[PDB]
RNA sequence: AUCUGCUUUCUCA
RNA sequence: AACUGAGAAAGC
RNA sequence: AGUAGUAACAAG
């Protein structure tokens, strides 16, 4: 009986971090296909609308959204090539539609995919995919960040006169049914984005006797656009809009499905327990603990190689930090 | 008989309380920070941000995934037509001929 | 029990009466 | 198909296993193998169901001639299986013969879709003639209640709702002819000739059947609206923060009116006794109040019932008062008496201990239930005289135990002797009497047991009846047979002309129920009508909104500052008992804090509502002390005056105020030495900290102790966990 | 270079109010592969190491070795300990019985009744049965008919009875028997190489500590989608004779439970929230003056493999005592069955040769038939842990511990009886809690924190003297009104966890019409009760859409997607006038908004489809829907209300025997259903055979048709000859 | 005053 | 080789 | 190889 493969234990890749950043970032496209919804009667339905207008043309012209379309498109060309095709080996593009401010239409061809034999009987049964990305970013780079990718150097684009070097990131990568159906559902990293800061939308609302969309995304004449500690620059905090923190919660999700495994699903619960002690020592609560360290070995223990996982700790720690300088800050009362 | 077994229970049994202060907190994993630790290698099915599209202008008209494909690698010939083989990078159980 | 389907089967292609005893309650 | 049946029959026990299977198998062991299954069923239909459609021919057809009128391929599409397989293996279609189908297949006839589903059409109609008001953004505090899903016209215990459906569409296969079976003879008879000429499945019509017959009731967060007709767009109604007017179509019971006319009329009162001439306040409010979707006024004058507070409000928009009440069945007008509620630990039958609704004083009432008449005298928990008519025998019956009810006799508390449950399984307080009434209406032979029988009247017209229904020798005890305008003063009471009050506003039963209609008011200041919470949280966001001038004028001002619309609003959710203490303890706290140096914002803010009642200071002219200023409802419904409180807490380190779940921010109202500045100045009234924990002094003083000090004595305080310090008179 | 720290959101919307993004379920479920046996021998280990200072001995009727740590040596430390002390529980129940007077009696007359008036049809409500006979997993139906045809070979006819009460008799009857024979189902191996294996039924024979061990095993597999636990767990199914009386004890529980004020269950969804609601407002407002409350939230650790199925017999005697003797035996027959109940190990180990690129299965039985060294570090340690608890027949004995956890209600009644001591030695601290099967919430009032702390001590030494082990990694106390008690988060009320339900947004799978029925119905609900805003419930018709078309192939008519549905569907949306009115399923538009999510589609489009589409869909007789048989009825639901064949397939497995014995069944209770329409509305009772009962109802309908005129006289003598052949 | 038939999915335990 | 209990939903 | 993770798939 062989020994199993334990997950290996990485450190923290500042990859991690630039993958954050940027597909929170405002793009120039949009991938959503959301279709057309029932003509509006109630006030309720007119208000639903106006607040998705603020809420999807924030997260919709940002990366996050154009990288869930094109897993969710070519999930579902997978399944359907796996199940159309068990004893073949298909070529399956990497496909996705974008839209741009003035309404055109493109089609992105990210890459190639093979789909090798896919006799998926099981739910876990493991199909093996070949991807064949293209690629602007020069792995050299960051050399640790690529050691599941064979690189090659095929030529070279003008976005304008500039010249970009194109690359072709080849990877034996493999997928299950499971896998496949998940990522044909990945839209939902939508709802749990959008209800978590509607939410917050709705409560400012309660406050203020009116419908506070566009004061919180904006700021309307009486009420100052919403601000939230968005991140750290050269270890100081840093102050986002409204819409670039439902950027920041939607690529959270998004990164949820990508990175989502047992080591993600173990760590989300036990830094959850860990998360509300913390609430509970901002509150004033007093809150006592009964073994910590057990806690802390069952936060540590789903820290392997999970790079979403990796990074969550390393944010849970500089949070934790601001969070002590707060209250050194409420100490003196 | 509960307060019987109580006292005769061993003090070591009990739930050690422990009243939580912000030093009680220590950072969770401080092995990430450990430098001879390898970095988390990117093993996402995709690439989310390093992503590079080719763009095709449409005309409205979805035909098929492979003549999408197709007219979009024809608009780049230049990446369509490259046979020569520039490893930048390799996998150590990859085998570059092969994959390319 | 067995004297009064007796008696029920005694008094009885298209028998005169039908039987409703000496039969199960949902039947 | 007697025949073919028969056939059929025959030739299934002409194999061994089947006759084996019938001969064995009892008709109860049938349910049994009817879910025989040799292999296990998959458990991600997702998944597969994903998995199906990207496949040739996922569906199965049906063998016949519709199966055959699909064509083999349409243009190259392959809509189902090739037929070379025929032998006891079956036949599949792909997803684009179900589309061949709904685009070139025959027409059919859709009456069967439109009777199967009438329920669904009633629903769209209703929806369709429907008006929306307003959506409203504010807090709304919703309840979980047990309420019904959806509108029915004639909702049945579900067996009763099942033996009518067997009834309809299995007369043979019935059972036994049960009671349900007689008195639903006439629907099981209209539905059966409605249904003759129907070829639809069994089950199916069944099922329909049930949907308009058996009632769904689930548990749902409802605010103001738990009529059926409402629960089926509470989804639309409101949310946690804004809260949709709704006006659906179709006819409403006017019940469901009546409750929620009671409903408005105890709200308006509610909130009108505080208010300075509650008279006029009462008649604005009812002039702008709406039941569903007609106004109060004419709710009232059209409905011949409600309770106390329906004939205040008719009294002072000078409509007559109809003094009736209601008591499930059992309708009962107030001929004269006068009696004050109280709760009492009535002793149940069964050894249970409840605080009961007991009334006291002489009172009679004309009742009536079914058909029949009567008059009742009651008193104290006795029933004193009980003078009926004649009528039908299940008439009188319920009248009687109504009446033994209602009169709240001791016997009939003694005749319990049963399963009663007084509490929900979600802890919600059951009505007692209601529960009482519904246990004795079918149970009802103990209740005739221990009530004990005297002798039948003698007299000329006076003649007794037994449990019987019938004139018997013996009489139930206090029980007989027999054959044959106000005004309303300023704080809401209702006056005869001779100067006596009939009815009062303390007489409005302090019950806070949901609507069940959707009760609006059509005022700027609708939401001082509101529960508790919303109340609370919309007198702080108006304190906070309002807090510079508010701050400027304690400043400067002395006493006008505390007599706010929003205070008398406020007020009304503070128990009149404890209003005036609250009001001088929080006054003299906010003057202590403007007198010295110490003025924590914060503090100001909480006790600010407090200050609007008239003070009621202690016998010694002093403020009384308190910990916790208790508001009215719910046991979570309190403000902290030293700690946070759900309804109110302070976060100094962000500045944050989170009053019931919502954060507003102090930030840009705040002085950034209030954060230095010590709470325990205000704490206590008439109290300034003078330094630390001083062991000397002891141990900290309780709210008796502290109030018992005299000037200039020092003591310990703990002004929350953690933080104790020494304060001083 | 500004860096995205999501956690910083927590500075300013608390973490109850973000509970939801700190649930990752828009990801893959773990899912557990290859065998369970690792995970059932942990939990076998697990649960003897808890319970090994107890009394060690043999069983006597099956030889395995017993372990009983109940009235055990009182745990010196904190570790997960089974040593429940049978005073400690006697009182507790006691207590809990004063502050309930009565509620023993009537949840035991309650239960009494109930099992009077049940029917073995109850034990079809499962999932997956150990089926002894077969000695695998079938389904509930499928174990209950395999046990009743086997207990007639054996002259046990209880269950003809169609009472449970005369059919548990059978059970603990069969295992009198000195030899049980019964229909087993064996496989024939062809080599064509492939090995198909055609499966047919034959009879078998065991002898009686063989059957014994069978009805007291419970076999064991891996739980499969499991949430926010880093490492797989192991699950178990018992067979028919357990689940008998399991059904008669947790009835009682509930009975129990119902009327406690502290029992989570079995109060669920918005009744579990307002009961928790209130029961948190009484202990706000019963907190004494001045005095500080704090709550606890804690899990149990090891609660199944801690509890004793010997403490749960003492309870059952202890609450049905004034209950007839028959009742109390029926009642303690479950938790005896569970103390001596035996854990198949499962598939057994993979053992595997790297370099000749080889695998073998070595099965349960075969465990120890090689030697350690092959195993694993893991597995070799596991295997030397369980080899004294190994039964040769390849099963574990597991006296000790709940390992199935089918006693959720009465382990709620213990925690309720822990939780209702509220005090030791007078001390001034008074805890009252919420107890769900094993989680809780408690409430300690007192007059200071350390107070507190002590009272919170003394509720942990109390539950380790009933069995109960609270996780300290695991529980955490603070200041009352914040907590956590089931995964609802409480924070002044409970917070909206919209994470939780967002698994079931998509496509349930089921066919086109019942999938757009569910997802516009979820939405409807997770806004009623979830906390989802109107424009987050749009985003979610819009995105339940978007799934749907790209799932059935249904995408807008007039879209340019190319599929074999697709053209059809554009012919359609070409044809139709009325285009408004056609179906999503169709290529129509989506018209469904907040107010109509209630209603259904066809419903919502009835008075938009053209005459034609809509005559074409809602043909009574179209072949896409199951018809019942022309005298075949018409059914009344549309085109799209189809049914794909749940196809069970087995690579290399052609179970024709076992397809044909089940199409036996189907015929017969078709035609019974034939004869009898209201069978499937209303269950048909009757201790007759069926065969009997359809005999009488043909003959009855017979003579009313002839009687009637509605069969000719030559017809009625067909049929009375038929009948009388018959 | 609302309390006094099963199957499948998802969540929780 | 997808168990137990509870809740909601859908279908028969 | 790879997916994946305490044990599996990489067809039978
Ligand atoms: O829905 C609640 C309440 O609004 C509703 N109700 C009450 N009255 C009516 C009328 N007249 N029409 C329609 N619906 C009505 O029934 C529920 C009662 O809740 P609650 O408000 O708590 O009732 P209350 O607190 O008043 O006590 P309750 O015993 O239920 O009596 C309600 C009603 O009956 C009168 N009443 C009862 N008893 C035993 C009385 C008595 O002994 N003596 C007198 N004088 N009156 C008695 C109550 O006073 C109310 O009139
Ligand atoms: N029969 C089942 N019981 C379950 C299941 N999930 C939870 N439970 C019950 O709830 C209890 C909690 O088990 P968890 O899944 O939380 C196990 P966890 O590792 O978190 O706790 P410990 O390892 O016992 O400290 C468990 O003991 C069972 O009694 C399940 O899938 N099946
Ligand atoms: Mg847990
Ligand atoms: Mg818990």
């Amino acid at each position: 009986q062989e020994e199993p493969k334990i997950p290996n234990k990485c450190r923290v890749a500042a990859w991690v971090q630039t993958e954050m950043n940027l597909l929170s970032t405002l793009t120039s496209k949009r991938a959503l296909d959301l279709p057309e919804i029932g003509p509006d009667v109630a006030p309720v339905e007119h208000v639903g609308s106006e607040r998705r207008k603020y809420f999807v043309n924030e997260i919709n012209y940002c990366k996050a959204s154009t990288v869930m379309m094109k897993y969710v498109l070519f999930h579902t060309s997978l399944l359907n090539e796996s199940n159309a095709s068990m004893g073949k080996y298909k070529v399956i593009p990497i496909t996705n539609r974008v839209v741009n401010e003035k309404g055109e239409s493109f089609d992105m061809l990210y890459g190639l995919a093979v789909k090798g034999q896919s006799h998926l009987r099981g739910d876990t049964d493991v199909v093996t995919v070949v991807t064949f990305e293209f690629s602007s970013t020069d792995p050299r780079v960051d050399s640790g960040k690529w050691p599941k990718y064979t690189v090659f150097r095929i030529g070279s684009l003008f976005v304008s006169g500039r010249e970009k070097s194109v690359y072709l990131y080849c990877r034996v990568n493999g997928t299950n049914k499971i896998q496949m159906k998940w990522g044909m559902e990945a839209r939902r990293c939508l709802l749990q984005s959008m209800q978590q800061m509607e939410a917050i939308v709705e409560q400012e609302s309660s406050i203020q006797g009116y419908d506070m969309t566009k004061a919180c995304f904006k700021g309307d004449r009486v009420n100052s656009p919403k601000t939230f500690s968005i991140g750290t620059q050269e270890g100081k905090l840093v102050k986002g809009s409204f819409g670039k923190a439902l950027r920041v919660i939607f690529t959270k999700c998004l990164m949820h499905y990508v990175f989502g495994n047992a080591q993600l699903e173990g760590f989300s619960a036990e830094s959850r327990r860990l998360l509300l002690l913390i609430q509970a020592l901002k509150d004033r609560k007093g809150p006592w603990v009964f073994d910590l360290e057990g806690m802390y070995s069952g936060i540590e223990e789903c820290i392997s190689n999970n790079p979403w996982v990796i990074q969550s700790a390393y944010w849970f720690n500089e949070w934790l930090g601001f969070e002590k300088e707060g209250s050194k800050v409420l100490e003196s009362v | 008989a509960i307060e019987r077994n109580l006292a005769r229970m061993s003090p070591l049994v009990s739930v050690t309380p422990k009243k939580l202060t912000w030093e009680d907190l220590r950072p969770i994993g401080p092995h990430i920070y450990n430098h001879e630790l390898p970095e988390v290698p990117y093993n996402a099915f995709l690439l989310m941000s390093d992503e590079l599209g080719l763009a095709n202008m449409t005309e409205g008209k979805s035909k098929k995934p492979k003549t999408l494909a197709k007219e979009c690698l024809e608009k780049y010939s230049t990446l369509r037509d490259q046979t020569d083989p520039i490893l930048i990078m390799k996998s150590e159980k990859a085998n570059e001929n092969f994959l390319w | 029990i067995c004297v009064h389907l007796e008696v029920c089967y005694v008094i009885s292609l298209r028998p005169q009466y039908e039987v409703i005893e000496g039969m199960p309650r949902t039947i | 198909m007697t025949l073919a049946k028969i056939e059929l029959l025959k030739q299934l026990l002409r194999d061994n296993e089947a006759k084996t299977v019938l001969k064995q198998t009892t008709v109860d062991q049938y349910n049994i193998i009817r879910k025989f299954n040799t292999s296990r069923i998959e458990k991600n239909p997702s998944l597969r169901m994903k998995w199906a459609m990207c496949s040739n021919f996922p569906l199965a057809l049906t063998k016949g001639d519709m199966a055959n009128r699909i064509p083999l391929e349409y243009k190259g599409i392959q809509l189902k299986t090739n037929a070379e397989d025929i032998g006891t293996k079956g036949q599949m279609c792909s997803i684009a013969a179900v589309t061949w189908w709904n685009t070139y297949g025959p027409i059919g006839d859709t009456e069967g879709f439109e009777r199967v589903y009438e329920s669904f059409f009633l629903r769209k109609m209703r929806l369709d003639n429907a008006t929306w008001g307003r959506i409203t953004f504010g807090p709304v505090e919703r309840v979980r209640k047990r309420v019904l899903l959806n509108p029915l016209t004639k909702e049945m215990p579900p067996d009763e709702a099942s033996n009518v459906i067997m009834e309809i569409l299995f007369p043979k296969e019935a059972g036994i002819p049960r009671e349900s079976t007689w008195i639903h003879r006439e629907l099981i008879k209209e539905k059966r000739e409605k249904l003759k000429g129907t070829m639809i499945t069994p089950i199916v019509l069944a099922y329909m059947l049930e949907r308009e017959l058996v009632a769904r009731r689930r548990f749902l967060p409802v605010a103001g609206a738990t009529s059926a007709e409402f629960i089926e767009m509470l989804h639309c109604l409101q949310g946690e923060n804004w809260r949709q007017i709704y006006h659906p179509g179709g006819n409403k019971l006017t019940e469901s009116r009546s409750q929620s006319m009671i409903v408005a009329c105890r709200k308006i009162i509610r909130r009108s006794i505080v208010a300075s001439n509650p008279l006029e306040l009462a008649v604005e409010i009812a002039n702008k109040t709406v039941i569903d979707t007609e106004p109060l006024k004419s709710c009232l004058a059209a409905i011949d019932g409600g309770d106390v507070a329906c004939d205040i409000i008719r009294a002072a928009l000078g409509l007559k008062i109809r003094q009736r009440q209601r008591f499930g069945r059992l309708e009962l007008k107030r001929i004269s008496g006068r009696g004050f509620k109280n709760d009492e630990e009535i002793l149940i039958g069964n050894g249970t201990i409840q605080k009961i609704g007991i009334w006291d004083g002489e009172e009679e009432f004309h009742v009536r239930c079914g058909e029949c008449r009567g008059i009742l005298k009651k008193s104290k928990m006795k029933l004193e005289k009980l003078l009926i008519n004649s009528a039908k025998k299940e008439d009188m019956r319920d009248l009687i135990i109504l009446c033994m009810v209602f009169s709240q006799d001791t016997r009939m508390f003694q005749g319990v002797r049963g399963e009663i449950n007084f509490l929900n399984r979600a802890g919600q307080l059951l009505s007692p009497m209601y529960q009482l009434q519904r246990y004795f209406l079918n149970r009802s032979n103990d209740l005739f047991d221990q009530w004990g029988y005297e002798e039948s009247p003698k007299a000329s017209e006076l003649h007794g009846i037994n449990e019987s229904m019938n004139a018997s020798d013996y009489t139930l005890k206090g029980v007989v047979v027999t054959r044959n305008k106000v005004s309303i003063t300023k704080n809401l009471s209702l006056i005869k002309r001779t100067g006596e009050v009939i009815m009062g506003a303390n007489d409005v039963s302090e019950l806070e129920s949901q609507a069940q209609l959707m009760i609006t008011y059509d005022t700027p200041k609708m939401w001082e009508m509101g529960t508790t919470k919303e109340l609370v949280q919309n007198t702080y966001q108006w304190v906070l909104k309002n807090l510079v001038t508010l701050k400027a004028q304690f400043l400067l001002g002395k006493e006008d500052m505390f007599q706010w619309d929003a205070f008398e609003a406020f007020e009304s959710i503070i128990p009149q008992k404890m209003a005036g203490q609250y009001s001088g303890f929080a006054r003299a706290v906010l003057k202590q804090m403007r007198d010295q140096e110490v003025m924590k914002t914060d503090q100001f803010i909480k006790l600010l509502p407090f200050c609007f009642s008239p003070p009621k200071l202690r016998s010694n002219g002093e403020p009384y002390q308190f910990l916790k200023l208790v508001l009215k409802g719910g046991g979570e419904n309190f403000i902290e005056v030293r700690k946070g409180s759900p309804l109110f807490s302070y976060n100094p380190q962000t500045e944050v105020l989170t009053i019931c779940g919502r954060m507003m921010s102090l930030k840009g109202k705040i002085e950034d030495e209030e954060r230095n500045r010590s709470m325990g100045n205000a704490v206590l009234a008439g109290f300034l900290v003078s330094g630390k924990y001083d062991p000397d002094l002891g141990d900290f003083k309780t709210i008796e102790e502290l109030e018992k000090l005299k000037p200039g004595e020092k003591a310990n305080i703990l002004l929350y966990q953690g933080k104790p310090v020494k304060v001083v008179k | 270079g500004m860096n995205i720290n999501p956690y910083f959101l927590f500075i300013d919307v608390p973490i109850q109010a973000a509970i939801s993004t700190t649930f990752p379920y828009t990801g893959v479920p773990p899912y557990s592969h290859g065998t369970g046996t690792g995970y059932t021998i942990d939990t076998v280990i697990r649960t003897h190491e808890y319970s090994n200072k107890g009394k060690q001995y043999i069983s006597d009727v099956t030889g395995c070795t017993m372990v009983d740590p109940t009235n055990g040596p009182l745990p010196e430390d904190n570790e997960p300990s089974a040593y429940a002390q049978l005073d400690c529980v006697l009182e507790a129940l006691d207590r809990m019985d004063e502050e309930h007077p009565g509620l023993f009696q009537a949840a035991s007359q309650n239960a009494m009744e109930t099992l009077m008036v049940t029917t073995v049809d109850k034990l079809t409500q499962g999932r997956q049965t150990f089926d002894w006979t077969v000695c695998r997993n079938q389904p509930a139906a499928t174990a209950l008919n395999t046990t009743i045809t086997s207990f007639r070979l054996n002259d046990l006819n209880g269950a003809d009875k169609g009472g449970l009460i005369p059919f548990c008799q059978d059970i603990i009857d069969s295992l009198d028997r000195p030899e049980m024979t019964f229909f087993s189902v064996k496989n024939i191996k062809k080599k064509l190489f492939l090995i198909k294996r055609i499966p047919m039924k034959v009879k078998d024979k065991i002898t009686k500590v063989e059957y014994i061990k069978r009805a007291l095993s419970l076999n064991t597999m891996t739980k499969d989608a499991e949430r926010g636990k880093l490492k797989r767990r192991a699950i178990a199914t018992a067979g028919i004779q357990i689940r008998g009386f399991v059904l008669v004890v947790e009835n009682l529980a509930k009975n129990i439970c119902e009327n406690l004020e502290q029992s989570g269950l079995p109060v669920g969804g918005n009744e579990k929230k307002a009961k928790l609601s209130n029961a948190v407002a009484k202990m706000l407002s019963n907190c004494p003056p001045g005095g500080i409350s704090m709550t606890v939230t804690g899990d149990n650790t090891k609660w199944n493999e801690c509890l004793n199925p010997r403490i749960f017999l003492a309870m059952t005697e202890r609450i049905t005592r004034d209950s007839p003797i028959w009742f109390r035996d029926f009642c303690s027959i479950a938790p005896v069955l569970f103390s001596n109940k035996i854990a198949r190990l499962g598939k057994g180990f993979m053992i595997t040769s790297k370099t000749k690129r080889l695998k073998a299965q070595i099965p349960c039985p075969d465990l120890f038939s090689i030697p350690l060294e092959r195993y694993n570090e893991e597995t070799r340690a596991k295997l030397k842990k369980l080899k004294p608890f190994f039964n040769e027949e390849g099963t574990a004995s597991l006296s000790p511990g709940m390992m199935m956890g089918m006693f959720n209600m009465l382990s709620t009644v213990l925690g309720v009886a822990a939780l209702g001591i509220k005090n030791i030695g007078n001390k001034e601290y008074l805890w009252d809690g919420l107890q769900s099967s094993d989680d809780f919430a408690l409430f300690v009032n007192a007059k200071d924190e350390e107070t507190c702390m002590e009272g919170i001590n003394d509720f942990y030494r109390t539950c380790k003297l009933l069995g109960i082990n609270m996780s300290k990694k695991k529980s955490y106390c603070n200041e009352t009104g914040m907590f956590e008690f089931t995964s609802m988060f409480y924070r002044d009320g409970f917070v909206s966890n919209f994470a939780m339900e967002l698994p079931s947004f998509g496509v349930a799978g089921v066919n086109e019409s019942a999938d757009m029925a569910i997802g516009m119905t979820i939405i409807k609900n997770n806004m009623i009760n979830n906390g989802m805003g109107p424009a987050t419930a749009q985003t979610a018709i819009q995105l339940f859409i978007a799934d749907y078309r790209y799932t059935y192939k249904c995408h807008r008519g007039d879209s340019k997607v190319e599929g074999k549905r697709m053209k059809i569907i554009k012919e359609l949306w070409e044809n139709t006038k009325g285009r408004d009115g056609l179906l999503v399923a169709d290529g129509g538009p989506n018209i469904y908004n907040l107010r109509n999510l209630h209603i259904p589609e066809i419903v919502l489009k009835y008075n938009l489809m053209d005459p034609e589409y809509k005559g074409r869909l809602l043909h009574p007789q179209n072949p896409f829907v199951g018809h019942l048989s022309k005298m075949d009825y018409d059914a009344v639901s549309g085109t799209h209300s189809w049914r794909t064949k749940r196809n069970r397939s087995i690579l290399n497995t052609d179970q024709r025997n076992m397809i044909l014995e089940e199409q036996c069944y189907a015929k017969c209770c078709n035609l019974f259903e034939a004869c009898f329409n209201s069978a499937s509305y209303r269950k048909p009772v009757g201790q007759h055979s069926m065969l009997e009962a359809m005999a009488h109802r043909l003959r009855m309908d017979a003579r009313l048709d002839y009687e009637s005129g509605r069969m000719s006289k030559d017809d009625f003598e067909k049929a009375m000859a038929h009948l009388g052949e018959i």
